[PDB]
RNA sequence: UUGUUGAUUUUGUGGGUGGUGGUGCA
């Protein structure tokens, strides 16, 4: 019902506003059943349609949107739809600075425990959000903590004491994105992704160190990726070359039940 | 882009 | 503690030009440049390569050394202050010719190609870029004073003048103003060539200084004073 | 066979022995698939000789070996698509390790390591890991990927996702970790486990095919030992160490609370507290660009 | 007193002009130049880009004309790319023109020493380390290295110590010529520096640091 | 295999060397 509501049901009603109770309940659904956790994602599309047509406000909407973002989101198949709805929601001109920072900080928090395909999806997404909202650029770079060669010795001493007393103020459990204090935090997680094993994913993570000369990134070029695409890419390598072997020799490869390559694995 | 002690090209 | 600006991307600082007078800048005048041409093809007169010819002209070949100007230009042009776009160079030839040097230029490092550029400049009165977008070297109308910034301090390098600290000097000067240095590229001569324009003459050290060294030593003071790095 | 068909004897012998570098590799992996619990010591003897021979063949015929190695990777990928973990066997764990022996594991890009590492990342994440047999497979997988990055020390998110579910699997939820997706709730370790006896942390592979509480504990300790090593090598240098270890720290805190006698959760926690204390968590600065002339 | 390699106790500023492209070629022996000899070096198979002894002449000129040389606190060593190491007496007044500099270098390389009536220019046996002061710090000029204030660097070092600076006169090449002897590499300015400016850039700070004035 | 000759080469695998070098000395 919720999948087809936005297209095949809402337009055909005389007074579609009466659905708001049903969509509000659907959008606020919280159940122990894992399969029922995807319901709020679907209700958002139909819910958003009602606001757009009749100019309706769901009490404190962007909080619930911030709440919905969770580890299951990047793995469910309906991520693309819910990401498409993001581009409409986060393109509005009145979003507060703390709001977008909380979205970016939590998304960066999630990209740590995410597959490379999800990381490939988020990293361009965070880039556009920062570009759309330059005041969130503090998260990538805080200038007060820079060590400048010309800074006088007292400034060095103040920086050292400031460095010692700093504490990360981002609250992961606070459900209010405007109160998470994410804007005062920094995105070490994206800097962590810079050392990602995959050279391409690392390259996309290295981009934040590089200047933001590009205006925006097309999500369609990064949304459609998965583990399977990476292996299919390597399954078909255009170039073939002699590999670089190990000069070092290991007497045995696994451990027993001289030199062992794999301690803790018995033979 | 010329840099450092590089000299202008000689033709 | 502060949110970053709208655009942090570094952009090339504006290329200073004689037309612009407001911006604080560094002016170095390589006064008394010994640059002369003569048909043998025209060649820049040199103390060593040409000795009989300058004797015929009756000019003392001790004052026939353009390489001193070359090294001063080389050390001056490559200074980081030029890379920061805070220095613009003038050359007053011994004949009375004033040459404006655009900071963007890249003069040849070798002297032989340098001589070829001077003779082209002196005869054609201007030099055009390889890409043909700007005139890097252009001869301009004397006096120097009109070209200089409206508010500017003038000083010369005088061995006999009191020794000063370049860094302390530049700090105590105002910001909106600019500073001009008139350096004597001559091998040996009296330091009164810029007396008419200058108001006070300063010495950079007690021991004698070479022209290139004084230019290099002076500009380091501005970069430290102005934090050019 | 090598003696009978050396390069000098006739033309084309070079091309042949290249194909035997390939065939030897398949035989080496095939022998691992075969049952060997009866004569593990002898089967050890025959193996290391064969691997030693394959090393000599690879030194001269690395190209043919890589071609077979990539064909194997394509083959195992296809077998994973239809059979999922039932495709996996002991020989696969042998295969990826021989790759580590015979190829430059510490490269940004390699013809065989990169597919092997990305392929290993899939089993760590895609697979359900709902049985002790399956969990034993991942622990061996985690060991190989870790030493694939022993010098490179690159970050693998699938390594983080792996410990979180396995650690939570043996504590089943506590109702405090909802962000971790479990696939089996019936593998929770009983409370009566002693966790004071000296239990060997080594996992036999011949038992892997055959697959009680003791075996679960040994697998848990081996996974935990890999977790402690991963903290001590990779995550400590990573700028986000504090946030990486926070979910793990909460799980480890649960391990201590439920099992006070169990010492491994306390030791790893103590080292974590030491690293967090020393590591200086400063606001990140990456946009500082070099001025342009 | 004039500083010399024999004396090691006195604190001094050592500048090593590594990768110096000085070579004598006879058709009479003459210093090879990028511009003077283009066809000949094309026959030799070497690119004309790395055939520029002008850079060494410029670096020597600024260094020898630098204040600290006048104050008797600087000695220069030149390591030729071929493997020839040259010591420069601080008292020398090298020719200001390049053509006469080339004629001096060919005399030095063949005669192994210049005598005018203590060798002004003397070719000495490698390695550099044995000639350098016993207690001394070594650094190289690296653009990639962190930018450090030359003044602030010198004060924080000790007093009995001396400082060696290895500057590459090469037109283009990797900054690993002196990696084997050096212990750390530093950056002098934020923008790329030529060898002459770096030598001029460095010496001025020591004059400020040591109050040479 | 040779410019008619006869195991000198030819094919494949391994494989070292600046060496009709120059120059200064006793």
């Amino acid at each position: 019902i919720l999948l087809i509501l936005h297209k095949r049901i809402i337009p055909h009603f005389h007074t579609p506003t009466k659905l708001m109770d049903f969509l509000t309940d659907s959008y606020n659904l919280q159940s122990s059943n894992k399969n029922a956790g995807v319901v709020p994602i679907l209700a958002l599309n139909g819910l958003f349609e009602l606001m757009k047509r009749f100019n309706l406000e769901y009490p404190n909407f962007y909080m619930k949107l911030y709440q919905i973002i969770n580890p299951d989101l990047m793995h469910v198949k309906y991520r693309a739809r819910f990401f498409r709805l993001m581009d409409v929601f986060l393109s509005s001109t009145h979003l507060s600075a703390h709001l977008v920072a909380s979205f970016i900080k939590k998304l960066a928090r999630l990209t740590l425990e995410s597959p490379p395909s999800a990381i490939v999806t988020v990293i361009p997404f965070i880039y556009n959000l920062i570009r759309k909202h330059p005041n969130c650029m503090i998260m990538l770079h805080n200038p007060a903590f820079i060590s400048n060669p010309f800074q006088t010795p007292d400034q060095v001493a103040n920086l050292k004491t400031l460095k010692e007393n700093y504490v990360d103020p981002f609250d992961v459990h606070e459900s209010d994105p405007e109160l998470t204090h994410a804007l005062d935090s920094s995105l070490w997680e994206l800097a962590s992704l810079m050392e990602h094993y995959h050279p391409n994913v690392a390259t996309l993570a290295k981009i934040f160190a590089q200047p933001f000369k590009k205006l925006s990134y097309n999500m369609e070029d990064f949304l459609d990726w998965n583990y399977d695409s990476l292996l299919n890419a390597e399954s078909s390598r255009k170039l073939k070359t002699l590999p670089t072997l190990e000069f070092e020799a290991f007497t045995n490869v696994f451990d027993n039940e001289g030199n062992v390559y794999l301690p803790g694995v018995a033979w | 882009r010329f840099k450092g002690d590089d000299d202008i090209p000689y033709k | 503690q502060k949110a970053l600006p709208a655009s942090l991307v570094p952009q090339a600082p504006p290329v200073l030009t004689s037309k612009d007078k407001i911006t604080k800048r560094m002016i170095v005048v390589l006064a008394m440049a010994s640059l002369e041409t003569h048909k043998i093809k025209y060649v820049l007169l040199n103390c060593d390569d040409h000795q009989g010819l300058l004797k015929k002209m009756g000019r003392d070949i001790s004052e026939a050394r353009p390489d001193i100007t070359h090294q001063c230009l080389l050390t001056l042009l490559d200074s980081p202050i030029n890379k920061a776009g805070k220095l613009q160079v003038y050359i007053q030839t011994s004949r009375g010719i004033l040459i404006e040097v655009n900071p963007t230029v890249r003069i040849p490092r070798t002297f032989k190609r340098f001589s070829g550029l001077m003779v082209q400049l002196l005869h054609k009165l201007s030099i055009r870029s390889v890409n043909s977008e700007e005139k890097l070297l252009k001869v301009i109308k004397n006096p120097i004073t009109d070209h200089l910034p409206t508010k500017c301090r003038k000083v010369t390098l005088s061995f006999d003048a009191p020794v000063i600290r370049v860094q302390d000097y530049i700090e105590k000067l105002d910001d909106d103003e600019s500073i001009c240095v008139f350096v004597g590229a001559m091998a040996r001569g009296k330091d009164n060539f810029a007396d008419e324009y200058v108001d006070e003459k300063v010495g950079l050290s007690n021991y004698p200084l070479s022209a290139s060294v004084a230019c290099s030593k002076f500009c380091h003071g501005a970069e430290d004073a102005w934090n050019i790095l | 066979i090598i003696k009978a068909y050396q390069p000098k004897l006739a033309e084309g012998n070079k091309e042949k022995l290249g194909k035997f570098t390939a065939v030897l590799l398949r035989h080496i992996i095939f022998l691992s698939n075969q049952n060997y619990l009866k004569n593990v010591q002898s089967f050890k003897r025959t193996q290391n000789a064969l691997i030693s021979i394959l090393k000599s063949l690879s030194e001269k015929y690395n190209r043919e070996l890589s071609e077979e190695c990539r064909d194997y990777i394509n083959e195992m990928q296809a077998r994973y698509k239809k059979n999922h973990f039932d495709a996996l066997s002991n020989g696969d764990l042998v295969f990826f390790s021989i790759i580590g022996i015979l190829f430059s594991t510490s490269d940004q890009y390699h013809l065989v390591i990169t597919p092997a590492l990305i392929l290993m990342s899939q089993f760590l994440e895609q697979i359900k890991f709902n049985s002790l047999k399956r969990i034993a497979f991942g622990a061996v997988l985690v060991r190989i990927v870790s030493q694939y990055q022993r010098i490179s020390k690159r970050y693998i998110p699938e390594v983080v996702y792996f410990f979180q579910k396995i650690l939570l699997t043996f504590i089943v939820k506590p109702l405090d970790f909802e962000n971790i997706r479990l696939d089996s709730y019936e593998l929770g370790l009983p409370l009566d486990v002693d966790f004071t006896k000296k239990r060997s942390t080594i996992i036999p592979l011949h038992t892997l095919s055959t697959m009680p509480v003791d075996q679960c504990v040994s697998v848990l300790l081996n996974v935990m030992e890999s977790l402690d090593a991963t903290i001590s090598t990779v995550w400590k240098s990573l700028p986000a160490f504090n946030e990486i270890i926070l979910p793990i720290q909460q799980l480890l805190s649960a391990y201590t609370s439920k099992y006070s006698d169990f010492e491994k959760p306390r030791n790893i926690l103590n080292k974590v507290e030491k690293l967090t204390k020393f590591t200086e968590h400063i606001p990140l600065a990456l946009q500082n660009h070099k001025p342009v002339s």
